[PDB]
C-alpha cells in the first residue's frame, strides 16, 4: 500500500562521511584490533575513492545479495 | 564508562527498560555464549573496548571559530572526552584531534589539512561511530565463519 | 585502467596538467603541461633517445631539451604538441584507456570558439571518447567551495577570472577575464632576478625561476611598508640553493614579484589589478546580490597560494566595498586542486549524465555541439 | 487545511495578496503579489531551480529575478500568473484545500466584466472552490469601519475609489474611480529619485523605491510651505540604507512622491485629486445624506497609511465642504487590511450565507451568475 514517508531527516541519516585521516588515525592505534579492522588506513598506499553515501552502500550491499540469490532456488 | 543512560548522546532515558526484559542476563548469555563459537577471553574485552568506543564518540561535541576566514574551522569544546578515547584506544591525541576538523587533501605527491565546519564534524563523528561498529560486526561475522 | 567506468576529469588549465577519475579528493596524475625536444646531438649510440619527452620526464631532463608549454594564456597554441600532454595523460600517467571514459575538459571563460570546438575535436576524433564536456573553470572551483552563491576567482599559469553565480544563477555579463597570472610573474621574477644580478633566459632556468616564486615569493599587505621595511634591513631576506651549483639571496623581490597581480602596471599591462576586477566584477552585478557576492568572495584556484593574498585582498576589498558590508575571502587549503576537485563533484552529479556531450549527436551536429551543450 | 470549513476571505486587490479564513481580525497570509522569472542562465548542476517564484519567495531571490505584477490597476492581465498567485495562495501559504472552503473575491467597483466573469471561472472550474462571492472592496471596509453609514476610499496598489453609502444603501451613481495608486507613485519616487541622482530602472528596484516609499514618504499639509521649508535647510532630509550597498540621503522626494495622490498632474494625469474625487462623490448623492457623509468620511484602505494624510485630507475636504459642517476623516490604525477585515464580517454574517454564489447555479447559468447576484 501506500506507505507515507516522513522525510524528517533524510540527508541527515544518508551522509556516511569517513575519509582518509579517520582511518590513517584509527590505522595507528596500539589497539590491534581497530588497525585490523581498517586495512584502508595505511597511508603507505592511497586511500582511493571513498564509498559515500551510505545509500549507496545499502544499493551495493541488496546488489551483493541479488547476486547472491541468482545461482540459487 | 559512566553507567546512567541519561550521560550518552546515542541513548537516553526514555528507553532504558523494556518491562519485562533485564539487560544484565542477556549480557551474560552473550558472554557464555561467545566461548563455544571461538571468541577467546582477551578477544571478546577488546570486542567491548571498541563497543566502548563507540558509545564514548557520541559524547563529543563541536562550535566555531573565527580564524581562518573560509573555509570556517570547527574545534572541539572540551577534550575530556577525547583524551579518554585516545586513552582508551591507545591513540595519539594530536592525530585524532587534528582528525575531527581537518581532512588532507593528497595529490599525486602533495597534501594538506583542510577545515570541515561544524555540521561535517558531526557527519565525520557519526560515520566514524556507526562505520566502526559497522565492520566491527563484519569482523566478528568473519570471525565466526572462521 | 580502471575496474568501472567512471568518467574522467582533465583539467589542463594553462600550465600545470592534472587528471583523475570523478568521485576522487584529489586528481592522481599531476604533472607540468611541458613539451621537451632535444637541441643538442645524440652522440652515445643505442641509449634509447626519444624524440620528445613530455610533462614531468621533460621536467628533469630539462637540461638538454628546450621547453615549449602548447597551451599560452588558457588557449592551446600547439595542437599536436597538446595531443601529446593527452596521450600521455590518458596512456602514461593515468594508464587508462580513453574509449570506456567520459571526460571532462575545462576552460577559461571568454576563450576562443576554435579552442573548444577543436579540443572537441581532437577528444572525439582522435581519442574517441563516449562523452565529453568543457566547463568554465571557476565554476568548477564554486562545486568544490561547496557553494551556490559567490564570486570566483582562480588565477591559473595563463589567465586569472572572475565569474560571479547567483543562487546557481550565472551572471555571464560580469564576468572578467585577466591575462595576468603565475607564467608572467614568472618572466616578471626573471626581469628582477636579473635586476638583482642573476641571469635566467633559459626556459629550464625559467623553471628554476618558478621554483623560486613557489617557494620564496609572499604577497605583501602593504607594499610600501614591505618594501621600506626590505629597505631598511637584511630582515625578510631568504636565500635559496640552484639546482647544481651555487646559493642565491633573494630581497624584495619576494613581494615585488606577485604585486604584480595586484598592480600590472609593473609588466606593463593596462588594466584595474585582481582586487579591482573582482569589485567591478561585484558592481557589475545586480544590487540585491552585492552582499551575498562579499561574503562569499571565493578564491580558490592556482596562483592565488601565496602566503598573505587572502588578507591582501580582503584589506583591498574591504577598501572598495562600501562600509556595513560583510567581505569574506573564501580561500581554502584545498586551492590549487579546486577545480579540478569541483570537476569531480560535477562529474558525480546523478543529474549532470544528460548534459554530457556524447557520440551520435556530435556526430549529428559536428564541433559546435559545444556551443548548443556548453556554457 | 483547516478544522472547520470556515469561508476563505482572499483579498487580492493589485499589488499585496492578503487572504485568511473567516472570523479573524487580520489575513494569515499577506504577500505581494508578484511572478518572478529567472532571466539568466542556470550554471549550477541539481541545485533545485524552478521555472517561477511566486511572492515573498520572488521577493527573496528578486536579485536574479524579473517581477511580473499579474494584476494591474485592479485588472488581471496574467491569468496563469494569476493562477500561480491563487495557488500560491490557497496551496502554499494558506495549505488549505479550496474544495472545502467558500472563497471570498474583492474586486474595485467600475471594473471589467470579463474580470469578475473569467476570476469566477477560474475559482469554478480550476479551484473546484464550493461557492464564492465576488464584493465591492470599499463596500468591505465600510464593514470593517463599524458603520453603515459613510463615504469610502482605500486607496490600493492599482486604484483609488469612493464608494459614497447612506442607511446601508449604496449610491452607485456617485462611486468615484481614480486610477491613481501606490504603483504610480513608485514611478514617481523612481522618476524623481532619478532627479536627485539614484538611478532605478530594475524590477527589483522598483521594489527598492517601494520600500523608501513606505519607509520615509510623508504627506505634507502645505505643499508650498514644506517645500519652501526643504529649500530652506536640512531639516526633513533623511537618509535610507540601500539593500547590500550604500547609503543614499533623500529630501523633498518625501512629500513630492504622496503628492501626486493630491495633485495628479505630477504624473501627468488629468483628474481632480482624491481629495476632490472625495468632495465630488459627497456633492453627486443626495443632500440630506451629504453631512452624514461628512462625519463618517473612511478613509481605510491601502496607500493612505502615510504620515498626516489625515490631516492633510481634512484640511482640503474642510476647505471644499461649506462652513458649519462636522468634516471628520475616518482613519483607523487598521488601515490596509480593513478591506480584508470587512471580508471576514461580511463573511461571517449569518444572513449573508444565501447570498453566496454556489455551484450548480453558476452549473446552471454560466460565469454571468455573478452580475446577477454580486453588486
Ligand atoms: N605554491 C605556489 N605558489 C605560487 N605559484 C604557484 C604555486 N603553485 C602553482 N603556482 C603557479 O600556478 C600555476 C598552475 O595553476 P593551475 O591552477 O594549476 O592551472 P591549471 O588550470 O593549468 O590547472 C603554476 O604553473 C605556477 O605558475
Ligand atoms: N506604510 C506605507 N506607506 C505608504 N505606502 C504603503 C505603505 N504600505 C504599503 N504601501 C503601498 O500600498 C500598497 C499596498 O496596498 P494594498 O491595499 O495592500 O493593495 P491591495 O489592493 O492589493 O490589497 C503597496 O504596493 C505599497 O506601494
Ligand atoms: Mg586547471
Ligand atoms: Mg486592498
Amino acid at each position: 500500500g501506500k506507505v507515507l514517508y516522513q522525510v524528517e531527516g533524510f540527508v541527515d541519516k544518508n551522509n556516511d562521511l569517513l575519509y582518509r585521516d579517520l582511518s590513517q588515525a584509527m590505522w595507528k592505534a596500539g589497539h590491534a584490533l581497530i588497525k585490523s579492522l581498517f586495512p584502508e588506513g595505511n597511508p603507505a598506499k592511497v586511500n582511493l575513492k571513498r564509498p559515500p553515501t551510505a545509500g549507496s552502500q545499502f544499493k551495493a550491499s541488496v546488489a551483493t545479495l541479488m547476486k547472491n540469490l541468482q545461482t540459487k532456488n | 564508562l559512566e553507567r546512567d543512560f541519561s550521560r550518552y548522546n546515542y541513548l537516553s532515558l526514555d528507553s532504558a527498560k523494556v518491562n519485562g526484559v533485564d539487560d544484565a542476563a542477556n549480557f551474560r548469555t552473550v558472554r557464555n555464549a561467545m566461548q563455544i563459537v571461538g571468541f577467546s577471553d582477551p578477544e571478546a574485552e577488546s570486542v567491548l573496548e571498541v563497543v566502548a568506543a563507540v558509545l564514548k564518540l557520541g559524547n563529543i561535541e563541536f562550535k566555531p571559530e573565527s580564524r581562518m576566514n573560509g573555509l570556517d574551522e570547527s574545534k572541539i569544546k572540551d577534550k575530556n572526552e577525547l583524551k579518554e578515547i585516545c586513552e582508551l584506544t591507545s591513540i595519539d591525541q594530536v592525530v585524532l584531534e587534528r582528525a575531527f576538523s581537518f581532512r588532507t587533501v593528497e595529490a599525486k605527491q602533495e597534501k594538506v589539512s583542510t577545515t570541515l565546519n561544524v555540521a561535517q564534524a558531526y557527519y565525520a563523528r557519526d560515520a566514524l561511530a556507526k562505520n566502526l561498529y559497522s565492520r566491527l560486526f563484519s569482523w566478528l561475522v568473519n570471525r565466526i565463519n572462521e | 585502467d580502471e575496474d568501472e567506468t567512471t568518467a574522467l576529469v582533465c583539467d589542463n588549465g594553462s600550465g600545470l596538467v592534472k587528471a583523475g577519475f570523478a568521485g576522487d579528493d584529489a586528481p592522481r596524475a599531476v604533472f607540468p603541461s611541458i613539451v621537451g625536444r632535444p637541441r643538442h646531438q645524440g652522440v652515445m649510440v643505442g641509449m634509447g633517445q626519444k624524440d620528445s619527452y613530455v610533462g614531468d620526464e621533460a621536467q628533469s631532463k630539462r637540461g638538454i631539451l628546450t621547453l615549449k608549454y602548447p597551451i599560452e594564456h588558457g588557449i592551446i597554441t600547439n595542437w599536436d604538441d597538446m595531443e601529446k600532454i593527452w596521450h600521455h595523460t590518458f596512456y602514461n600517467e593515468l594508464r587508462v584507456a580513453p574509449e570506456e571514459h567520459p571526460t571532462l575538459l575545462t576552460e577559461a571563460p571568454l576563450n576562443p570558439k576554435a579552442n573548444r570546438e577543436k579540443m572537441t575535436q581532437i577528444m572525439f576524433e582522435t581519442f574517441n571518447v563516449p562523452a565529453m564536456y568543457v566547463a568554465i573553470q571557476a565554476v568548477l572551483s564554486l562545486y568544490a567551495s561547496g557553494r551556490t552563491t559567490g564570486i570566483v576567482l582562480d588565477s591559473g599559469d595563463g589567465v586569472t577570472h572572475n565569474v560571479p553565480i547567483y543562487e546557481g544563477y550565472a551572471l555571464p555579463h560580469a564576468i572578467m577575464r585577466l591575462d595576468l597570472a603565475g607564467r608572467d610573474l614568472t618572466d616578471y621574477l626573471m626581469k628582477i632576478l636579473t635586476e638583482r644580478g642573476y641571469s635566467f633566459v633559459t626556459t629550464a632556468e625559467r623553471e628554476i625561476v618558478r621554483d623560486i616564486k613557489e617557494k620564496l615569493c609572499y604577497v605583501a599587505l602593504d607594499f610600501e611598508n614591505e618594501m621600506a621595511t626590505a629597505a631598511s634591513s637584511s630582515s625578510l631576506e631568504k636565500s635559496y640553493e640552484l639546482p647544481d651549483g651555487q646559493v642565491i639571496t633573494i630581497g624584495n623581490e619576494r613581494f615585488r614579484c606577485p604585486e604584480t597581480l595586484f598592480q600590472p602596471s609593473f609588466i606593463g599591462m593596462e588594466s584595474a589589478g585582481i582586487h579591482e576586477t573582482t569589485y567591478n566584477s561585484i558592481m557589475k552585478c545586480d544590487i540585491d546580490i552585492r552582499k551575498d557576492l562579499y561574503a562569499n568572495n571565493v578564491m580558490s584556484g592556482g596562483t592565488t597560494m601565496y602566503p598573505g593574498i587572502a588578507d591582501r585582498m580582503q584589506k583591498e576589498i574591504t577598501a572598495l566595498a562600501p562600509s556595513t558590508m560583510k567581505i569574506k575571502i573564501i580561500a581554502p587549503p584545498e586551492r590549487k586542486y579546486s577545480v579540478w576537485i569541483g570537476g569531480s563533484i560535477l562529474a558525480s552529479l546523478s543529474t549532470f549524465q544528460q548534459m554530457w556531450i556524447t557520440k551520435q549527436e556530435y556526430d549529428e551536429a559536428g564541433p559546435s555541439i559545444v556551443h548548443r551543450k556548453c556554457f
